[PDB]
């Protein structure tokens, strides 16, 4: 499988609304797409899981949601710390894949 | 939880490193242990499982003949050995949590918890 994130790199201003798009070369169910956040000097957190479901100690700012090939994150108001690299994760045929990744 | 990995690590090209990852706050034969590698300017790869309980593992093709996982439940220690190092293996090594195969809500789909990135230059 492939995991297409888009677009690279996403710009905007701090308070502001924030969409990170994942696509998938197959369909993919949504309890195994998941979304990490990964700061600068920092290993990767989990974002969301399920698709849709908030990790513990995650605020309700982020949300994903999406289905089959087409899934997204978003940032209802961008804060200092969610200008970091996010990544979208598929399981399934016994592996792992990540995508490769958006700036914010 | 807490996931605390080896410092780093400065290797030759053909040598092996062994990075160890120390599990807390949690049973630790719960849960599947990962290994995910992140090549310098790279996303993240994921290289393979050990579940603890039975010492049983899977492996990335990637890394599939190269990685060797173990692990010591008497320290809650996970371990990834990967061998005949390559200039290209030089990444951030992290370990990560995840749900056994037999878990009801799929948490074996993905990772909750990881460790500091260990860093393996090559």
């Amino acid at each position: 499988i492939v995991m297409m994130q888009s677009p690279g790199t996403l710009s905007l201003s701090p308070g502001e609304r924030a969409t990170l798009s994942c696509r998938a070369s197959q369909s993919v169910s949504s309890s195994y797409l998941a979304w990490y956040q990964q700061k600068p000097g920092q290993a990767p957190r989990l974002l969301i899981y399920g698709a849709s479901s908030r990790a513990t100690g995650i605020p309700d700012r982020f949300s994903g949601s999406g289905s089959g090939t087409d899934f997204t994150l978003t940032i209802s108001r961008l804060e200092p710390e969610d200008f970091a690299v996010y990544y979208c994760q598929q399981y399934g045929s016994s592996a792992w894949t990540f995508g490769q990744g958006t700036k914010v | 939880v807490q996931l605390v990995q080896s410092g780093a690590e400065v290797k030759k090209p053909g040598a092996s490193v062994k990075v160890s990852c120390k599990a807390s706050g949690y049973t630790f034969t719960g849960y599947y242990m990962h290994w995910v590698r992140q090549a310098p300017g790279q996303g993240l790869e994921w290289m393979g499982w050990i579940n603890p309980i039975s010492s049983g593992t899977s492996y990335a093709q990637t890394f599939q003949g190269r990685v060797t996982m173990t692990s010591d439940t008497s320290i809650t220690t996970a371990y990834m050995e990967l061998s005949r190092l390559r200039s290209d293996d030089t990444a951030v090594y992290y370990c990560a949590r995840a749900a056994p195969f037999y878990d009801f809500w799929s948490g074996y789909s993905y990772f909750d918890y990881w460790g500091q990135g260990t860093l393996v230059t090559v």
